[PDB]
């Protein structure tokens, strides 16, 4: 036999689609955030299929598994991230940063083919940033892993929101939901301490996003807009607030508020301790102001910052 | 005033440029992605399409659409993960390219690339995993013939192993395809005569490949008096464990971040 | 216990952000176009900026006796080497290597220089892709495939594109596209004097060839109203082009 | 005029090569870490064309400059750049992160066409990373640039 190479008469440039694309991108974006990319096995064990799942939905099980840790499909790709930090950890590689795209199963009743539905995780533990000979040691919080899933909402041109939630086997106090268009897909969270505890880890964070969800969003072309014109305006304010009134609600308030102006909103520093009544948090935030078609009068920006302050007091927000 | 701090800042400001580097890490691509990802690029650059379906599958697609019917020895129930009678992990890609030629109706050409993950009821050890990846094609259009096979594992074996590699097409049987064979790349290491890698052979099996058999074509809508076919698949972990010499299997499935880390540079062709 | 309500963050608080770096979108535009040339078979080559007149002009079919060979429009260097003009010049000298031997099937991005006035639509320095298919029965309507394709890719499917007959030294037949109406592609038949002269059989080789300029894509598809924003490298600018595009809604 | 793609009856499949896979890859890595794709101007003027030349060779000047800031090609990719970066600066974008890969041009003498060599090149300044609420500031330093040269280094596998 000799050699030849087909000749297509229908002629088609190959390329990957869209999401493929994008998938790929993504995955340098992770990768050049330090994160090394990992492959689990789908199979786990029957008691760990359902761990970290969002709705109570069924779970697969094989007739004959080879064995009780590989029996039940995962409907997360969770357990095995951690195994494979406590597995590392244990072995003294104490900096694992790893994150996986991968299918997750949830059953659809008897006799019929589940729903596959493919997700990006990852999983954080031990310093990011390490220069000792400079004192440079920054240690992976939940902020850094925020910091991770917003740089893939960056990337694929999305925006999350974050609202907390409450997790088994994540930390009650460190755990956000992802939201994307109003929709919970996925949450970001310390483990628990007693699930790190167990796996001999420690603080170690892990999010995990519906990437099925992500990719259904058709984002267009980039939206260039010329660079303004005409200097914006910064006023700074300390707001005395209950201490469990999230910043989120402060800057929503600012901005209902803010009419044509009011450009972005930024904390820069919170406040709690002696220095302010017991259960009272400060919340410094920045106003920045910005009208693209003409330049702001000093009392431009107060009438409306007047208005902002005014909506806050009224909704227990001390100045 | 000016020129004086300047001076200080002159005198003063000196470092050790040696001193270590404030590191920006990079994470790693999996060695088993790398390999899917340069064989979909000679793939794209050939005219195909990269297509993804369902890991969990039924007994029709995986099997029967595959010409093996209810009789045969595969449709083992020991030898494949089963949750139902009808439904399986899958246990290679193929019912992907057999759903996708079965929505062409009759029509080609038909060329793609299906990477992803299968899976086999066997207990894991260096060299066998439960679950592991594969890459199958399928091309079907009017003369495709078995020289057209040939050149294209051709430019996989080069695009794997090196532009000097050559292969070689072994008689063997599946039964989706006929004629069949296996196909060995030379070795890239010893460069004839032998060494450990090809096992003092100088030929490393790498590929299954044959031309789709007309029940196959039939089945999935298509009219094999007038459409042929050739198929093939191969095992990105048996690659880079040959191509790296990786020794256990699992270790791509352990994620030790001391073997991931391994992988973070890109490759060329050397000298 | 308390231990965990003491650890209670405000999981809304601004993340630790790790910062994207922007591909410049005249390189967006340019890979964009590769990608779509690799898929079809076709080698991205790249050649000198710096270019003999015999390359950047004799070889394309423009005599001395050419206003297109004028000083005051090109940036010379001496009377015989000159800032190139176009990427013309690499694919007249890939064409030569080949020998009379195709097919040739190239597409040839980079840096190109006009003797001008700077302004918000012209760039002394400005980016092109060329492109090159020789082949033994080449015919406009393969041009015309090909050219369609590239509008796809550029500004989706559905957008309107204008043919129109027109004319170009080096190529006869040759044509202007515009999209919907805004001229972007040139491109025509390879005149067979510049098959002839780089040593191909014009009797057996045709060609195609074409040329657009990711600058003013780039400005169309943005509304990018100042070309010198390119090259200026504000970060205001830059920062606009860190995210994934898709075909859209 | 009917529409058709041509048929290539020597068949090949189109890749980028080595060299344009690492660079792409290469770039990636660049933007991965922060930094921006800068595109200079080729052309500098007379008296900036030497600077940082590694490199004693001779420049090429234009017979007929338009500008006089744009009458010899550049030897160096940072005279652009860091003139990019004051531009920047002056315009209040106080962190500028900036790499560029292009070409940089030695006189061969005497109408013989110069050498034009591929530079990557960067210049850095202002902050790194950010979160003030947290009080993270960590600066710009000569050791970050550094850690830019080894992640390009890590990256193409090369001992710098
Ligand atoms: O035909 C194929 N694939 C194919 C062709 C030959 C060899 C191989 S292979 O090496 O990967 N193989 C994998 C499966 N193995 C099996 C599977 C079942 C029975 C026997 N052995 C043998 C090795 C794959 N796909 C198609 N899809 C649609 C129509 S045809
Ligand atoms: O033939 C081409 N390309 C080509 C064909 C038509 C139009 C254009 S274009 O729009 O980019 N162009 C650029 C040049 N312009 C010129 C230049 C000189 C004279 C007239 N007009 C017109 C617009 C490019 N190049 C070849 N290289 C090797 C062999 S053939
Ligand atoms: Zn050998």
């Amino acid at each position: 036999i000799p050699s030849s190479l087909p000749v297509f008469g229908e002629v088609t440039s190959g390329e990957l689609t869209d999401r493929q694309h994008k998938t790929r991108t993504l995955k340098e974006t992770l990768e050049g955030a330090g994160l090394n990319q990992a492959i689990t096995y789908s199979l786990v064990s029957k008691d760990h299929a359902k761990d970290f799942a969002l709705q109570e939905r069924p779970t697969i099980s094989l007739l004959m598994p080879m064995s009780e840790a590989h029996a039940t499909l995962r409907q997360s790709l969770l357990p095995h991230l951690i195994e494979a930090t406590a597995y590392n950890v244990a072995r003294k590689n104490k900096d694992v940063r790893l994150y996986e795209i991968g299918r997750v199963f949830f059953g659809n009743g008897e006799g019929e083919l589940p729903d596959e539905v493919e997700y990006l995780s990852g999983i954080l533990t031990g310093e990011y940033v390490v220069n000792a000979w400079q004192g440079k040691k920054e240690e992976i919080d939940f902020f850094i892993a925020k910091g991770v899933v917003d740089r893939v909402a960056e990337k694929l041109n999305l925006e999350f929101s974050y609202k907390a939630g409450k997790i088994e086997g994540l930390h009650p106090g460190r755990t956000a939901i992802v939201s994307l268009g109003g929709a919970g897909i996925g949450f970001i969270g310390e483990l628990h301490p007693q699930v790190a505890a167990d796996n001999d880890l420690k603080r170690t964070y892990v999010f995990e996003l519906n990437y099925d969800a992500m990719m259904q969003v058709a984002v267009g072309y980039i939206n260039y807009e010329q660079i303004p014109k005409f200097p914006g305006v910064t006023r700074d304010i300390a707001l005395e607030v209950n201490h469990d009134v999230p910043s989120s609600e402060l800057k929503q308030i600012i901005h209902n508020n803010g009419e044509d102006i009011l450009q972005s909103t930024l904390v820069f520093d919170v406040y709690e301790g002696e220095h302010l009544e017991k259960g009272k948090k400060s919340v410094a935030i920045r106003l920045n102001y910005l009208d693209t078609e003409d330049t702001l009068t000093d009392e431009r920006v107060s009438k409306i910052h007047d208005k902002i302050l005014e909506a806050l007091q009224a909704q227990g927000a001390t100045i | 005033e000016l020129m004086e701090k300047l001076n200080q800042q002159l005198a003063e400001e000196t470092i050790d440029v040696t001193l270590p580097s404030r590191q920006i890490s990079i994470g790693s691509k999996h060695p088993l992605t790398r390999t899917v990802e340069e064989i979909e690029d000679l793939f794209l650059g050939l005219g195909y399409e990269i297509v993804d379906g369902y890991e969990v599958e039924q007994d029709y697609y995986n099997f029967e659409a595959l010409n093996l019917p209810k009789s045969h020895p595969a449709r083992d129930m020991q030898d494949s993960f089963y949750i139902t009678d009808e439904i399986l992990m899958r246990t290679h890609t193929s019912p992907v390219q057999a759903r996708t030629m079965e929505k062409r109706n009759g029509q080609g050409p038909v060329k793609i690339i299906c990477p992803g993950k299968v899976y086999r009821r066997d207990s894991d050890d260096a060299t066998h995993s439960h679950q592991f990846t594969q890459i199958e094609g399928l091309v079907v259009d009017k003369n495709i013939k078995m020289s057209d096979l040939k050149g294209t594992l051709e430019l996989v074996a080069k695009k794997l192993f090196g532009a000097d590699r050559e292969i070689r097409l072994r008689p063997s049987y599946f039964p989706f395809t006929e004629p069949s064979v296996e196909v060995d790349v030379s070795c890239f290491k010893c460069k004839g005569k032998g060494c450990n890698v090809c096992k003092h052979t100088g030929w490393i099996e790498i590929l299954g490949a044959g031309m789709v058999h007309p029940n196959v074509l039939e089945m999935a809508g298509f009219d094999s008096n007038e459409y042929s076919g050739f198929a093939f698949g191969m095992g990105p972990d048996r690659i880079a464990m040959l191509k790296y010499g990786i020794e256990d299997i699992r270790y791509f499935y352990t994620n030790d971040v001391r073997f991931l880390e391994q992988f973070k540079a890109v490759e060329d062709r050397g000298e």
